[PDB]
RNA sequence: GCCGGCUAAGAUCAAGUGUAGUAUCUGUUCUUAUCAGUUUAAUAUCUGAUUCCUCGAGGA
């Protein structure tokens, strides 16, 4: 429970997908060549993806419900 | 007619100082002794002399037959202190199922480790009621001497006369039939007064 | 100076008992025909309550000894005779014992030894086919990387144990399986541990503690030996099932499955569609260079 | 029942995968199936195998009828006077031209079937014109050498 | 009342007596020891300062995990000291 | 303010894995969805039983252990040890999904015994010895169900015929492995 | 288990015995009934309401 990223029989949708995502991103942040890949793909400087998944960090997956 | 199926085994030959416990001892080595079941006294024999005079003989019955051919390679032909002891299949010439249970389950392979019976009753009694009666605290620890008897087998009960809120100790020989005191103690009522108990 | 040696072995003080086992040791590793196997058989069997010595040098050198005795005499008599013992004794007799068979099949390949232990599971009577899971156990245990020839041996006496009503059966069997799995890694016998999760895996839903903590260790050492994609596998479909029992188990599975490896996790999330209100595709690894 | 056959006469070294190799060549038999008896926890000789197609298994009826197999007439099918240990190969109307030589028949005889399968039970009923051709049943037919299994006629109901 | 202390470790290092000498402190097992255990600074203090971690009595010996706890990664947890609440 | 059961499957793409109990979830669109995933085995299907795992029927008493055949075939020296890693075979191994539940335990060739029970002679050298359901075919024709099948003497030649095979199905690349070892 | 059933398929409430732990046995009862609320994946559970026939009695 006081793991950040565990569940319980409570969990929602929307908080099992925004922690997969931000698990996700800090993946992406950490391994080099995933980072190479992404830049090549989509033709920007490493500095400037790093920048925008950090910026994509807050809230990933849109607003909660209700 | 049993041939075989023999839990009976013959030590010929012995020191004439043998006790009984350096035997069940040498016998208990090689797997468990069977107890007669009526009783206690494992199923061991001594034979003696028409005196005090040791023959020099003994006789032990086993659970199962895989510890008697275990005393039979282990035990022949060797020397204990002083003596050279001979071990051979007993001769013979001339209630039942609930302990032949328990001795079974003496080889069980159940799972250990867990956790690894003292009862505290409180509000039962009051100082200033023995001051004036001498014998109303031993009544009312007969009472209660009485009353934990009927959940199990009291090993020890004590009265705090000088403690304020009242309190007693019962302690047990199981941990249930003191929780089983306490779920029947919990809200009864005992000279007027409201007594409450409590697991220790 | 044997014969005159063997009764110092009950002493009592630890500096005579360590170096009278010590000296044995060296007996048995270097003199062994100069004495008969069945003084060796006695010295062993009177060895065999010294692995419950309160110290540890006196385990040690007992260990080394028996190991030496056991590669002099032979597996043959010495096993059959620890199996006779196994089946007849108190608890710590009969630990004492497994850890005996242990030592015996690693000196002397466990090829010597399993043969004999699986006919011994062949005896219809409970209580003895529990000492055989519990001999397997340990065994699998104390040799590790060792056992990478033996699993598809005791698979089908793990599938029978598992399907058995007896609780010490299928608890024991689990301890068995992780032990295995924890043993064998990096080593590609990932068959026969997944037909062996295929039989634990239903025991998830058991009440009793012993039997459930027995699981949850299996599952996490074929958590290790299997890999994570496959847990995750096997929980998707009760994450989120209508009844509260079943995620409970399945949330405890899978917190347990997140707090080890939750970097690889990663690479083996299931895809999972937009909604009108949030956007759950992860769109970066659909690029293609 | 149209796509299985029935297979009557099966002795003992007959088994269940046995005769769905034997019946691979006529046809793509699908499944064996062989009713375990009671009191013995054996075969009776009679089983069904299914197959895929009707035309295979009119193939296996038309090829594999009156077959020697194991030592046992093996036939397959689409699935006062007692007459017993008769073979499953005859049919009601071949049983009827076989009784024609000995005496005159009354009318169409009738065979006795298994309420599981339905091919064969193992004995028959047949009635004759009078008394002279029973007794010439029961001097000749009686003990005769039929197709692999020997026949035995008897009287159904006699009064002493 | 079995409770690991789950504190960060420092730089202290822990023992074990004589008769939990060489046990494993967390599965209890007694096969292949492998990694020297680290103890945080509340535990290593003072009167504290030389104890066994499973049971609290004088430390004679280093105090490890084995290598099943190892190949898990559970030496990466906080203080394995047994706490008694 | 729950699906029915008919409703929830018009709405999504796979309606079979659909259940009585998953109109009954928090987010049946979820279970839904996951139960139709390429792989993750479902559940163990006893969770709303009441009979604790263990069915007391079926008749379980049956042998005890049947070791394997490299069990049976000092007490053996390494010539044994030989024969017990030659003789070592892969047993019958599950594949990832399929998981064990209390029920799923119970549920032109011809040969030598068979045609020596049945009174048929071997094969000889060069001569017509056809079986007695080879002259129906000779007589009617060749089945239709298995047109490649080949037989002695009506599609194949009497010089074949060998052993116990009497039939033979005729039907009308680069196929070694990269790296093996020698 | 035997040829759909013979009430060994489940829950529960009191007491006894006993273990480090699991447990074991006896009396029971089992709503034969309806509605509302709680709750359960659904049951369950709990929380409240609800003259006639026969031979002085019994049943509904
Ligand atoms: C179910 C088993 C029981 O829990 C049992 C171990 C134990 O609970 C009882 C209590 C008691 C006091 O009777 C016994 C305790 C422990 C033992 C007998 C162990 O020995 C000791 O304590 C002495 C000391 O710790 C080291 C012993 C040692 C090196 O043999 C240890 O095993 C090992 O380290 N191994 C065994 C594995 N072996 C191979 C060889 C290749 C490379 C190294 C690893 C694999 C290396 C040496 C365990 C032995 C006894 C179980
Ligand atoms: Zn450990
Ligand atoms: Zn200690
Ligand atoms: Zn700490």
């Amino acid at each position: 429970s006081k793991y950040i990223g565990t569940g319980h029989a409570d969990t929602t949708k929307w908080e099992w997908l925004v922690n997969q995502h931000r698990d996700s991103y800090c993946s992406y942040m950490g391994h080099f060549d995933l980072l190479n890949y992404f830049a090549i793909a989509e033709n920007e400087s490493k500095a400037r993806v790093r920048f925008n998944l950090m910026e994509k960090m807050l809230q990933p997956c849109g607003p909660p419900a209700d | 007619v049993e041939e075989d199926r023999n839990t009976n085994v013959y030590v010929s030959g012995l020191p004439p100082d043998i006790t009984v416990d350096e035997f069940i001892q040498l016998m208990s080595k090689f797997g468990i002794i069977m107890r007669d079941p009526q009783t206690e006294e494992f199923k061991v024999k001594l034979y003696k002399d028409n005196q005090g005079n040791l023959k020099g003989d003994g006789l032990c019955c086993y659970l199962k037959r895989e510890s008697v051919e275990l005393a039979l390679k282990l035990l022949d032909e060797d020397e204990i202190r002083g003596y050279k002891l001979h071990v051979e299949v007993a001769k013979f010439q001339l209630d039942y199922k609930k302990k032949l249970s328990m001795q079974q389950k003496q080889l069980d392979w159940r799972p250990e480790r867990r956790a690894g019976r003292v009862v505290i009753i409180k509000n039962m009694f009051h100082p200033m009621d023995f001051e004036d009666d001498p014998l109303v605290l031993n009544e009312i620890r007969e009472d209660l001497r009485v009353e934990c008897s009927k959940f199990g087998q009291i090993r020890k009960l004590l009265l705090f006369d000088r403690h304020p809120d009242g309190v007693a100790s019962v302690s047990f020989r199981d941990p249930e039939e003191a929780d089983y005191c306490i779920q029947t103690l919990d809200g009864r009522w005992f000279g007027g007064r409201q007594i409450t108990a409590q697991a220790w | 100076l044997l014969p005159r040696l063997t009764p110092i072995l009950k002493n009592r003080h630890e500096k005579v008992q360590e170096n009278c086992i010590d000296l044995v040791g060296r007996i048995a590793d270097r003199g062994a025909e100069y004495v008969s196997a069945r003084e060796w058989m006695r010295i062993c069997f009177e060895l065999l309550e010294l692995l419950k010595a309160h110290k540890k040098a006196i385990r040690r050198a007992t260990v080394n000894t028996f190991g030496y005795i056991a590669k002099a005499i032979g597996p043959h008599d010495v096993l059959a005779t620890l199996l006779n013992n196994l089946k007849v004794q108190e608890r710590q007799n009969r630990v004492c014992t497994t850890v005996a068979i242990a030592i015996v099949a690693e000196t002397c390949s466990p090829f010597t030894v399993l043969p004999a232990l699986m006919n011994e599971y062949r005896v219809p009577e409970l209580n003895v086919q529990n000492g055989v899971l519990k001999s397997l156990s340990f065994l699998f245990e104390y040799i590790g990387e060792m056992g990478k020839d033996y699993i598809y041996a005791v698979t089908p006496l793990l599938e029978d144990a598992l399907m058995d009503r007896d609780l010490v059966h299928r608890q024991t069997a689990s301890a068995v399986v992780q032990h295995m799995s924890l043993g064998v890694y990096g080593f590609g016998c990932e068959d026969s541990l997944n037909h062996l999760l295929n039989y634990v895996w239903p025991n998830v839903f058991e009440t009793s503690p012993h039997v459930i903590q027995a699981v949850m260790g299996a599952l996490e050492g074929l958590r290790v030996a299997i890999g994570p994609c496959r847990m995750l596998q096997y929980c998707l479909q009760g994450l989120f099932h209508p009844a509260r029992k079943v995620r409970d188990v399945y949330w405890k599975i899978y917190n347990s499955i997140y707090i080890g490896s939750q970097d690889a996790l990663i690479a083996h999330y299931p895809r999972i569609y937009n909604d009108d209100k949030n956007t759950y595709i992860r769109y970066e690894l659909d690029y293609i260079l | 029942q149209d796509a299985t056959v029935y297979v009557g006469g099966l002795d003992e070294k007959v088994s269940e995968p046995l005769l769905w190799e034997l019946f691979l060549q006529a046809g793509p038999v699908v499944n064996t199936h062989m009713p375990k008896d009671r009191v013995t926890g054996q075969h009776q000789g009679y089983g069904f195998v299914e197959f895929l197609s009707e035309e295979d298994a009119d193939y296996a009826i038309k090829i594999m009828n009156m077959i020697k197999l194991y030592g046992k007439p093996i036939r397959v099918n689409k699935a006062n006077i007692f007459i017993g240990n008769l073979d499953p190969e005859i049919d009601e109307k071949l049983l009827y031209d076989t009784f024609s030589a000995f005496g005159v028949i009354l009318q169409t005889p009738k065979i006795m079937r298994d309420p599981d399968t339905g091919n064969s039970k193992g004995y028959a009923f047949i009635n004759f014109a009078s008394f002279d051709a029973s007794d010439a049943a029961i001097e000749a037919m009686n003990g005769q050498y039929l197709c692999n299994r020997p026949i035995t006629v008897s009287y159904a109901f006699k009064k002493d | 009342d079995l409770i690991f202390c789950r504190k960060q470790a420092g730089v202290a290092i822990g023992r074990l007596c004589e008769k939990c000498d060489g046990k494993c402190v967390i599965c209890d097992s007694y096969v292949r020891p492998c990694t020297l255990v680290r103890i945080c600074d509340e535990c290593n203090y003072g009167s504290y300062q030389g104890r066994c971690v499973i049971c609290g009595g004088p430390g004679v010996s280093d105090a490890y995990y084995c290598k099943e706890c190892t190949i898990q990664e559970k030496d990466r947890d906080g203080c394995p000291k047994i706490v008694n609440l | 303010n729950r699906f029915t059961v008919a409703e929830l499957k018009q709405l999504v793409a796979r309606p079979d894995v659909v259940e009585m109990h998953d109109v009954t979830a928090q987010d049946p669109k979820l279970l839904v969805h996951l139960k139709a995933t390429r792989n993750s085995v479902p559940v163990p299907r006893h969770w709303c039983f009441k009979r604790k795992y263990l069915q007391g029927k079926r008749g379980i008493e049956k042998p005890p252990f049947e070791l394997p055949d490299f069990i049976k075939r000092d007490i053996d020296y390494q010539k044994l040890h030989d024969a017990f890693f030659k003789w070592q075979t892969k047993p019958k191994l599950t594949i990832h999904g399929d998981l064990y539940y209390e029920g799923k335990e119970f549920e032109g060739d011809l040969s030598d015994e068979l045609r020596i029970s049945l009174g048929m002679p071997v094969g000889p050298n060069a001569h017509k010895v056809p079986p007695p359901w080879l002259i129906a075919m000779q007589r009617y024709g060749p089945p239709p169900s298995y047109p490649n099948l080949k037989i002695p003497g009506l599609n194949s030649p009497i010089p074949p015929l060998y052993g116990d095979v009497f039939g033979t199905n005729a039907a009308e690349i680069d196929r070694t492995p990269w790296g093996e070892l020698e």
